[PDB]
């Protein structure tokens, strides 16, 4: 069916409160061979994976957040929730839920993504990418993604495009393959511990944030790159 | 520690043989204990030491000249034909079945549990050589699933007339 995901959450939390979020999955049974992932994005930084749950209750968490994070799943209502304790200003961000693939061939594959909910806080990356890239219309640009022996070399690499104002969307899967709807001017490759995304025939519609991602066997979970903000010069 | 009909196999599913229940994994995950499946590593090296590499096996460092990294069975198991079997099952042949530990004789005993359609044969050293019957006792609550004999074991599968979707594991 037409799997769609929608986040619901508070708009504002006070420091030291527990942020509570809920993702509703529609058009699809949550009792399926997928991970249900929570990912966040500080208002001007990259993506950070928080954790995921399987419908059997098994969870994976980001180690850096393990002590403060609980993810739960409610199969009867096809929902799953995030609890994040002792909130601080550093926790302010856009929170997304997503459907992640299982196994060696799909882990790191996030499709579809939720629209995202902004969480503000009141008062009181493992993969490295160049921060920015630029070009003029018609040119070819390349974006690098440097990793290690535990993620890029041994796991499939995925690329995500984030148009300003929208959620990340799958751009490249399994190192070099194009999902239907992405033109062939987008290419990608992997060598050793590094990976690269090439964009030919640059146009204004490409201005966006580009993120690489891969499962890390050392941390037991997906890791994203810091992101590359691609700017097209001479445009609007 | 016993695997029962009420056990939830995390990231997995239950199966039944003539004399026991066990957990199997979704996709290509591996068992880390009798009721838990986890994503496996594809390479053993320094950064993946103690991470799952196979059923009841983890990456370990092998000291020497040179140092290597290998996938070795957890405590209580031995590698036979690159498979981690219980120590007490070392070189135990069951015929149409497998060797397991008996939590009915809680004294570390290797017994034979047989493929569905066979039962232990007292005349053949309790090997799985006597045609026999086993009752499925799996629950199979997921909608449009029932217990079925597949490849000599009982498991929850799609009702007759339905096909399992590969990507989602949903019966359609």
């Amino acid at each position: 069916g037409q799997v769609q995901l929608q986040e619901s959450g508070p708009g504002l939390v006070k420091p030291s409160e527990t942020l509570s979020l809920t993702c509703t999955v529609s058009g699809f049974s949550i009792s399926s061979s997928y991970y249900w992932d929570w990912i966040r994005q500080p208002p001007g930084k990259g993506l950070e994976w928080i954790g995921n749950i399987h419908h059997t209750g098994a969870t994976y968490y980001n180690p850096s957040l393990k002590s403060r994070v609980t993810i739960s799943i409610d199969t009867a209502n096809n929902q799953f929730s995030l609890r994040l304790r002792s909130v601080t200003a550093a926790d302010a961000a856009v929170y997304y839920c997503a459907r992640g693939g299982m196994g060696t061939t799909k882990r790191g594959w996030f499709d579809p993504w939720g629209q995202g909910t902004l969480v503000t806080v009141s008062s009181g990356s493992v993969l490295t990418q160049p921060p920015s890239a630029s070009g003029t219309p018609g040119q070819r640009v390349t974006i690098s993604c440097s990793g290690s022996s535990s993620n890029i070399r041994v796991n499939y690499v995925y690329w995500y495009q984030q148009i300003p104002g929208t959620a990340p969307k799958l751009l490249i899967y399994r190192n070099d393959q194009r999902p239907s709807g992405v033109p062939d001017r987008f290419s990608a490759s992997k060598s050793g511990t590094s990976a690269s995304l090439a964009i030919s025939g640059l146009r204004s519609q490409d201005e966006a944030d580009y993120y690489c991602a891969a499962w890390d066997d050392s941390l037991t979970g997906p890791v994203f790159g810091g992101g590359t903000k691609l700017t097209v010069l001479g445009t609007k | 520690g016993k695997v029962t009909v009420d056990t939830v196999c995390k990231r997995g599913f239950l199966i039944q043989m003539s004399g026991h229940l066990e957990c199997k994994c979704e996709n290509d995950l591996v068992l880390v204990n009798e009721e838990t499946c986890e994503e496996k590593v594809l390479k053993c090296d320094e950064k993946t030491v103690n991470k799952p590499c196979g059923d009841f096996s983890k990456c370990i460092k092998i000291d020497g000249n040179p140092v290597s990294y290998a996938c070795k069975c957890n405590l209580g198991y031995d590698m036979v034909n690159n498979v981690c079997i219980p120590n007490e099952c070392k070189q135990v042949t069951c015929g149409n079945g497998k060797c397991i530990l008996d939590t009915s004789n809680p004294v570390k005993t290797g017994v034979c549990s047989c493929n569905i359609g066979k039962v232990p044969n007292v005349q053949d050293q309790n090997k799985c050589s006597k045609d026999g019957e086993t009752k499925c006792s799996l629950k199979c609550l997921k909608e449009q699933e029932t217990c079925k004999a597949v490849d000599g074991i009982y498991k929850c599968d799609c009702k007759d007339g339905f096909i399992i979707d590969q990507e989602s594991s949903i019966c359609t």
